[PDB]
RNA sequence: GCGGGGUGGAGCAGCCUGGUAGCUCGUCGGGCUCAUAACCCGAAGGUCGUCGGUUCAAAUCCGGCCCCCGCAACCA
RNA sequence: CCGAGGGUAGGGCCCGUGACUGGGGCGAAGUCGUAACAAGGUAGCUGUACCGGAAGGUGCGGCUGGAU
RNA sequence: UGGGAGAGGGUGGUGGAAUUCCCGGAGUAGCGGUGAAAUGCGCAGAUACCGGGAGGAACGCCGAUGGCGAAGGCAGCCACCUGGUCCACCCGUGACGCUGAGGCGCGAAAGCGUGGGGAGCAAACCGGAUUAGAUACCCGGGUAGUCCACGCCCUAAACG
RNA sequence: CGAUGUCGGCUCGUCGCAUCCUGGGGCUGAAGAAGGUCCCAAGGGUUGGGCUGUUCGCCCAUUAAAGCGGCACGCGAGCUG
RNA sequence: GAAUGCCGGCAUGAGUAACGAUAAAGAGGGUGAGAAUCCCUCUCGCCGUAAGCCCAAGGGUUCCUACGCAAUGGUCGUCAGCGUAGGGUUAGGCGGGACCUAAGGUGAAGCCGAAAGGCGUAGCCGAAGGGCAGCCGGUUAAUAUUCCGGCCCUUCCCGCAGGUGCGAUGGGGGGACGCUCUAGGCUAGGGGGACCGGAGCCAUGGACGAGCCCGGCCAGAAGCGCAGGGUGGGAGGUAGGCAAAUCCGCCUCCCAACAAGCUCUGCGUGGUGGGGAAGCCCGGGUGACAACCCCCCGAAGCCAGGGAGCCAAGAAAAGCCUCUAAGCACAACCUGCGGGAACCCGUACCGCAAACCGACACAGGUGGGCGGGUGCAAGAGCACUCAGGCGCGCGGGAGAACCCUCGCCAAGGAACUCUGCAAGUUGGCCCCGUAACUUCGGGAGAAGGGGUGCUCCCUGGGGUGAUGAGCCCCGGGGAGCCGCAGUGAACAGGCUCUGGCGACUGUUUACCAAAAACACAGCUCUCUGCGAACUCGUAAGAGGAGGUAUAGGGAGCGACGCUUGCCCGGUGCCGGAAGGUCAAGGGGAGGGGUGCAAGCCCCGAACCGAAGCCCCGGUGAACGGCGGCCGUAACUAUAACGGUCCUAAGGUAGCGAAAUUCCUUGUCGGGUAAGUUCCGACCUGCACGAAAAGCGUAACGACCGGAGCGCUGUCUCGGCGAGGGACCCGGUGAAAUUGAACUGGCCGUGAAGAUGCGGCCUACCCGUGGCAGGACGAAAAGACCCCGUGGAGCUUUACUGCAGCC
RNA sequence: GAGCUAGCCCUGGCCAGGGUGAAGCUGGGGUGAGACCCAGUGGAGGCCCGAACCGGUGGGGGAUGCAAACCCCUCGGAUGA
């Protein structure tokens, strides 16, 4: 449940806030955390190369755990869930009975005070992770490895999932969050369950400052340019696209596809995204 | 007003400086030019 | 100034590529109808804006006058 | 001191009145179509939504105050 | 106190038939539609037939003139929470009742907001026909909506 | 064109007369009072305001009257802009 | 002899403008050839959240003294930031190195690139961040946390004493963190005292007084005291922290849990060492054996790494503690004491400026800390003022025009003007009060109105203390007083009604535009399944992002309310194993050149052969588009209805002479005496119209309209007054410009606007203060226009390449 | 050539004083429990007033300037993009 502000200023009419409740560590595990370069969108060469970008706010990355096949057997108690500011989702600190401490990105269901394991034998229960063979038909998981080992590439922000929807050698049918089914290896490990902090997609800004403090600059039209910037700059008045609408860079974008044709990847690829 | 020179010996030693020099291929030059003129400071005088 | 244009009562093909003027609506005559519409069978009505030229022959090609649509009329 | 009342400023109610605009009522024989009353030629009426020169139409649900 | 019926309600489950589509076989010159047609689809392999897959909505027979709820209303099956009825014994209290301006609550459909979902159907809309016309009636398409949750709306031939 | 600053306003004016007024006459379809019309006359005078950037124009209230033009459509090394 | 030629020299303008803030001056006494300008005194003025003081950067000897005065100093110069000389900067503790890391930089390894070079993990460098040991006073012409004095502390080496499994570039802990609000206790710093010291003073009518004027503290190890931070203890197990591990992590039982203890800091005390005014006498001497006390106010600073709440979720490594390994356990480390050793660099002076950046001793710009008192609601505002520093490096006169800045005005009150431009009004605080509309927050300081000083009388609570006095802080009631006037000076809203545009706070053309433009939360389209799309790069490699479709990119619109209609023929984009065209290649029917031939050589039809174009279907919050003629109603007029040609389809809702309406000041109503503007309506909309979005909308605006109240020098219509210039005297002394000049009016003429030609008229020679009509005045080789087969930016279904992609 | 300017990165610093009074919380009214109302507290915010500081609205001055963008009066933002 997203928490409204009362219109006691002009902006915060529509400004909402996350609820924050499941929330019960209110600092990070400084064992576990590592500085984060802010970029500010720019390269080695210093060249931007993302636009509209910097100036937010500072954050420490907290580290987190997308193998759990690193440790396969060993037990882990849910100690607390707790905010990261790197991703939508929300992480949770998990205690091993190895005494070892990680951070999960906390799925939808988990409470503080349960125990999650992950390997081939675990339990089909929120929180564990099994390579995909082993997952039922049609359970909705996340946390989804692309390869065998190679670290948890899908279903990583809020409210997603992924239904298992079939099985074919040794590989799995996938509904992707876009809507693309798509085949998986089964040695890929997932972890049952969708993400947590579903109530993400509500949260209404609110005003232009809020936007900064997530690295957020202000975007500028190519409408508003002139034509040394922008195909669509210049006119005299205000003016229509002319021609069709294009990037800053000549491509056009609206409707114009992109994906490599001869990726070898489409060779697994089933059906391209809905809606 | 804030006019153009605002004088920093770190950063006028920093770029103009010999050492800032004889790195770049082109730094190289402008010393051997200033060589050849005889240019009797081939570097600003940095105070440092 | 540049472009298109005027043809039975209404609105339009035929002009480029000369000889043949045509489609719908309406007008008239007669049918079904108690009667009107509709609907059916018939028939009428056009010297093609105007005057001159080319031609064996001009709505059709050219020129002039008339009149109607459209575009342009900017720089200080 | 109070005080008829005079004046300054801001409020509430009501009556008249207004370019123009909304429909309504009536008006011996005006124009369009033909929705309703026969299963009125798609049974009707209805709340509601959208749409159409107009009566109306369609959709979702509901009533018989509908016929064989 | 013991007893019975029942689509009364709320949540979490789940089964099968069918429609639509997707992939594969097999196969060919039509399919579809109507008052009769055309639009539409189909030799770029449709329809009809077999297998696999995706999803949604609605529950055939039972089912009836039936049962249930105060009304609006409620129907596959399973489980948990729960409301009002009715029967029997004459056990308990001892007029504690009837009603009800106000108030509060519920309230089909359509509609609205924020999200999901979307197979079938279908306001608006487009096309084909009919027609003098046809902004309709019929046919080919087809968007909201119809559906899950949450918050409004509070109307009715809400009727016996 | 190795630069003559463009409208309108303000300020200061000055000249022309094809006279708005005032002075003097003829004619009048000049009774009187009041006009129409031409003749002479440039001495002086010719208002305040609403609208619009405006010139101009219309309009309100007066007036003897609210004239019209030229001077680089007078006047930016005087202002305004 | 001319090139707005080049270099230099010298004129003109001209003894002209100006002499750099309107904070301000006067006299006396010195020095010296010379004095408004130097030194001293006395008076007078200005700065005092500064114009005072202490740091940093930068400047680089400007610091001090002595002797100078050509030049620099806007005048003068004996003076100086100027010339000459000699002097002057003292550190184990302050700053920076022999410490650590940050962005970044560099870079064994490794990767890449025609060469040059480009990347890159570890590592190394890299601070105004971490870390680390000096405080008070005196002294010097000039240095001082540096020298001296007093009291303290740091680390390295060596020996000694006690203790301990010692040992690290290896594991772990810690270092280690945001924003706002804020407790308790202190300190800095202040205010007062009838108390303590103080050289003194009694004026001019009064005063020998609890009178006046001055001062009343600074540092400090140990110990304690106060206030805080930090911190649980034991055992057993143990697969984790890449070896080891007694450390840490994890699980369990044990007690202990506001606490208390250990530990660290701040404050107080504290051995002890310092200071010490006015006033008087020639920086010093006294005062003085100075006293050194109490109450109050009180931090934004300190205990600190405190607390609480919030969302945007807030550096690293080291010193440091801990655990172990190799080793070594003669050792090694720890705690305590003692001695010994402790290096390189900076240190002067300016430092909101006359020493820095601005060509200048330039009204400009420049980060950090302290910045006292009184009153004013508070404050860093305002006025005044201490300390401290100044009077801005030309002055003396005069009392014209005119200009700047300022003051006041009779009757009128926006009649001014494009516009109330400007200037008035209003002003703080307290209480009374306060509309449409609304998104219920607001509009709102709405509007408007009352109050305001001082005397006395009574009384309400609060901090401190003690519950009392005293100091202090908010108040209340009544009775009086003076003036024209009590926020008596200074600082401090004019308001209302009504339109457009943009939701709003924001951003912008540095140096003519701050707006209606940009942005903006928010809506939609779309791309992208991760070695993502996309961007920079030859690449390597990065960003994206240590993100993963609730995400990331591109584009359009632009809070929010109600909505966003029809056209897919053209153009884009998207789907389409058939069909057609198709390039290299395959193929080699059939020809050719040659040679005695075997051969060698060339040409070469069909037929197979990508994307791409054609062909088919989709697509509007994709580029884009939304008709014409004619007729028809019991009057006129207008057409609900019809006829017809054309299209891919013909503008729906809403709105409309509008930021759009040409004809146009359209017509009608409102307001006004009068209204091309304004508001409200009509609709033949030249030429609105639905995400280059349509119609609204509370609040908001230094945005653009319109009306009104108040008040006005805006005006009728101007008057007077002030100061700084202008004016005269002394000093100093530019500038554009300039063919030469002995440079008049007219009417004419001339390349068509004559001081210069003709004729006439007029005119003695030279200045000065004033005005701007002319010298087609100055300035700038017209920025408009054309010209040039001159250039550059920009577009595209112009041509031809290239990158990129298929 | 980024010692001016513009954006980003790293690390520090600054923002007097005064007004308004969100959620929450506490108590109380209320109910079947509620929603919710009241007072008290608390102290939110690209909130309000206004110095510093960051700006540059309107005017006047200035125009061989004090200045190759400055001066005076006035005006905007000032816990925030
Ligand atoms: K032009
Ligand atoms: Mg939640
Ligand atoms: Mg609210
Ligand atoms: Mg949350
Ligand atoms: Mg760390
Ligand atoms: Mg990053
Ligand atoms: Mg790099
Ligand atoms: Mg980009
Ligand atoms: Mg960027
Ligand atoms: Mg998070
Ligand atoms: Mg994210
Ligand atoms: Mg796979
Ligand atoms: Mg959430
Ligand atoms: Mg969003
Ligand atoms: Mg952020
Ligand atoms: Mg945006
Ligand atoms: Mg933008
Ligand atoms: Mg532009
Ligand atoms: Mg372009
Ligand atoms: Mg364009
Ligand atoms: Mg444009
Ligand atoms: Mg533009
Ligand atoms: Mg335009
Ligand atoms: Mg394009
Ligand atoms: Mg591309
Ligand atoms: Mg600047
Ligand atoms: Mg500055
Ligand atoms: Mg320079
Ligand atoms: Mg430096
Ligand atoms: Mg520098
Ligand atoms: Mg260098
Ligand atoms: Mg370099
Ligand atoms: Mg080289
Ligand atoms: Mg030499
Ligand atoms: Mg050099
Ligand atoms: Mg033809
Ligand atoms: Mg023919
Ligand atoms: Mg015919
Ligand atoms: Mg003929
Ligand atoms: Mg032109
Ligand atoms: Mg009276
Ligand atoms: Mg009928
Ligand atoms: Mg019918
Ligand atoms: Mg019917
Ligand atoms: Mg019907
Ligand atoms: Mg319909
Ligand atoms: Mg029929
Ligand atoms: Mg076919
Ligand atoms: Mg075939
Ligand atoms: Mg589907
Ligand atoms: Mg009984
Ligand atoms: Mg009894
Ligand atoms: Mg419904
Ligand atoms: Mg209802
Ligand atoms: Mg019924
Ligand atoms: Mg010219
Ligand atoms: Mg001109
Ligand atoms: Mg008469
Ligand atoms: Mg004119
Ligand atoms: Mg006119
Ligand atoms: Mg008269
Ligand atoms: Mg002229
Ligand atoms: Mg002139
Ligand atoms: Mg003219
Ligand atoms: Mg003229
Ligand atoms: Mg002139
Ligand atoms: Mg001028
Ligand atoms: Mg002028
Ligand atoms: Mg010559
Ligand atoms: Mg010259
Ligand atoms: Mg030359
Ligand atoms: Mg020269
Ligand atoms: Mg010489
Ligand atoms: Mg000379
Ligand atoms: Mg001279
Ligand atoms: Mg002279
Ligand atoms: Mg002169
Ligand atoms: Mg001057
Ligand atoms: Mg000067
Ligand atoms: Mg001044
Ligand atoms: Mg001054
Ligand atoms: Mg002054
Ligand atoms: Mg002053
Ligand atoms: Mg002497
Ligand atoms: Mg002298
Ligand atoms: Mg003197
Ligand atoms: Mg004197
Ligand atoms: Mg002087
Ligand atoms: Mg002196
Ligand atoms: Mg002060
Ligand atoms: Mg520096
Ligand atoms: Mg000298
Ligand atoms: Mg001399
Ligand atoms: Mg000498
Ligand atoms: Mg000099
Ligand atoms: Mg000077
Ligand atoms: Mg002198
Ligand atoms: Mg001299
Ligand atoms: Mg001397
Ligand atoms: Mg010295
Ligand atoms: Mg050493
Ligand atoms: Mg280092
Ligand atoms: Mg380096
Ligand atoms: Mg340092
Ligand atoms: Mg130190
Ligand atoms: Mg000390
Ligand atoms: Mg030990
Ligand atoms: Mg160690
Ligand atoms: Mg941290
Ligand atoms: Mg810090
Ligand atoms: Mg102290
Ligand atoms: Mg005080
Ligand atoms: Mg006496
Ligand atoms: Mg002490
Ligand atoms: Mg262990
Ligand atoms: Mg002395
Ligand atoms: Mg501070
Ligand atoms: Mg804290
Ligand atoms: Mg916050
Ligand atoms: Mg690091
Ligand atoms: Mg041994
Ligand atoms: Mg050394
Ligand atoms: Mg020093
Ligand atoms: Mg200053
Ligand atoms: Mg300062
Ligand atoms: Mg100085
Ligand atoms: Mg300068
Ligand atoms: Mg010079
Ligand atoms: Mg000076
Ligand atoms: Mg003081
Ligand atoms: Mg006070
Ligand atoms: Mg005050
Ligand atoms: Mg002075
Ligand atoms: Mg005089
Ligand atoms: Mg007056
Ligand atoms: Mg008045
Ligand atoms: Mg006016
Ligand atoms: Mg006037
Ligand atoms: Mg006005
Ligand atoms: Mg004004
Ligand atoms: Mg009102
Ligand atoms: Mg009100
Ligand atoms: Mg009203
Ligand atoms: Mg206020
Ligand atoms: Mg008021
Ligand atoms: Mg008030
Ligand atoms: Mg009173
Ligand atoms: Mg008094
Ligand atoms: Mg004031
Ligand atoms: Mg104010
Ligand atoms: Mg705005
Ligand atoms: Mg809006
Ligand atoms: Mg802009
Ligand atoms: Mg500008
Ligand atoms: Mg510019
Ligand atoms: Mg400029
Ligand atoms: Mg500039
Ligand atoms: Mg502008
Ligand atoms: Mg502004
Ligand atoms: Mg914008
Ligand atoms: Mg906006
Ligand atoms: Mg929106
Ligand atoms: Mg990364
Ligand atoms: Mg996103
Ligand atoms: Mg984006
Ligand atoms: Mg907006
Ligand atoms: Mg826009
Ligand atoms: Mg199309
Ligand atoms: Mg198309
Ligand atoms: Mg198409
Ligand atoms: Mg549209
Ligand atoms: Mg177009
Ligand atoms: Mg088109
Ligand atoms: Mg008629
Ligand atoms: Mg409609
Ligand atoms: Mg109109
Ligand atoms: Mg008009
Ligand atoms: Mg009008
Ligand atoms: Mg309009
Ligand atoms: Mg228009
Ligand atoms: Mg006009
Ligand atoms: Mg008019
Ligand atoms: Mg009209
Ligand atoms: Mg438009
Ligand atoms: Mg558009
Ligand atoms: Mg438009
Ligand atoms: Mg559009
Ligand atoms: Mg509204
Ligand atoms: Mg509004
Ligand atoms: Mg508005
Ligand atoms: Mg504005
Ligand atoms: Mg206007
Ligand atoms: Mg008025
Ligand atoms: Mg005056
Ligand atoms: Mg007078
Ligand atoms: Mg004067
Ligand atoms: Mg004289
Ligand atoms: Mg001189
Ligand atoms: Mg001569
Ligand atoms: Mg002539
Ligand atoms: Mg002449
Ligand atoms: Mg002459
Ligand atoms: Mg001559
Ligand atoms: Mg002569
Ligand atoms: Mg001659
Ligand atoms: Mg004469
Ligand atoms: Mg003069
Ligand atoms: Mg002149
Ligand atoms: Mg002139
Ligand atoms: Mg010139
Ligand atoms: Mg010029
Ligand atoms: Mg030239
Ligand atoms: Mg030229
Ligand atoms: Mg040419
Ligand atoms: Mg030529
Ligand atoms: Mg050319
Ligand atoms: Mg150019
Ligand atoms: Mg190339
Ligand atoms: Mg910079
Ligand atoms: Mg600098
Ligand atoms: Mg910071
Ligand atoms: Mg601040
Ligand atoms: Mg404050
Ligand atoms: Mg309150
Ligand atoms: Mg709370
Ligand atoms: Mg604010
Ligand atoms: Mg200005
Ligand atoms: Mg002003
Ligand atoms: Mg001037
Ligand atoms: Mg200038
Ligand atoms: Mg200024
Ligand atoms: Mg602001
Ligand atoms: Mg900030």
């Amino acid at each position: 449940a997203v928490k409204k502000f009362k219109p006691y200023t002009p902006s915060r009419r529509f400004m909402t806030v996350a609820d924050f409740s499941e929330i019960t560590k209110t600092e990070p595990e400084k064992s576990l955390v590592k500085p984060l370069k802010k970029t500010g969108g720019r390269n080695n060469q210093g060249r931007i190369t993302v636009r509209f970008r910097g100036g937010g706010h500072k954050r420490l990355y907290r580290i987190i755990d997308f193998k759990r096949w690193d440790k396969v057997g060993i037990p882990a108690k849910v100690a607390a869930i707790e905010y990261d500011p790197n991703r939508s989702a929300r992480i949770a600190l998990l205690h091993y009975v190895d005494g070892e401490k990680r951070y999960i990105i906390a799925p939808d269901g988990l409470q503080v005070g349960q125990q999650v394991v992950a390997g081939p034998d675990a339990p089909i229960q929120v929180g564990n992770a099994l390579p995909l063979r082993f997952i039922p038909v049609g359970t909705v998981v996340h946390a989804v490895e692309l390869e065998p080992k190679k670290g948890a590439k899908l279903a990583r922000a809020a409210g997603t999932s992924a239904q298992i929807q079939g099985r074919e050698g040794d590989y799995v049918i996938l509904r992707l969050p876009s809507g693309e089914l798509r085949k998986v290896h089964g040695e890929c490990y997932a972890t049952v369950g969708a993400v947590g902090n579903a109530d993400h997609k509500n949260i209404v800004l609110g005003k232009a400052g809020r936007s900064r403090w997530l690295g957020r600059r202000p975007h500028v039209r190519g409408a508003a340019m002139n034509p040394v910037d922008h195909p669509h700059g210049g006119g005299e008045g205000r003016a229509p696209r002319g021609r069709p609408p294009a990037s800053p860079w000549g491509w056009q974008t609206k409707g114009l596809k992109t994906r490599k044709r001869r990726k070898p990847s489409s060779r697994f690829i089933i059906a391209r995204r809905k809606k | 007003m804030k006019r153009t020179w605002q004088p920093n010996r770190r950063k006028r030693a920093k770029t103009h400086g010999f050492r800032a020099r004889m790195r770049t291929p082109g730094g190289r030059k402008v010393l051997k030019r200033r060589r050849q003129k005889g240019r009797w400071r081939l570097t600003p005088a940095v105070r440092k």
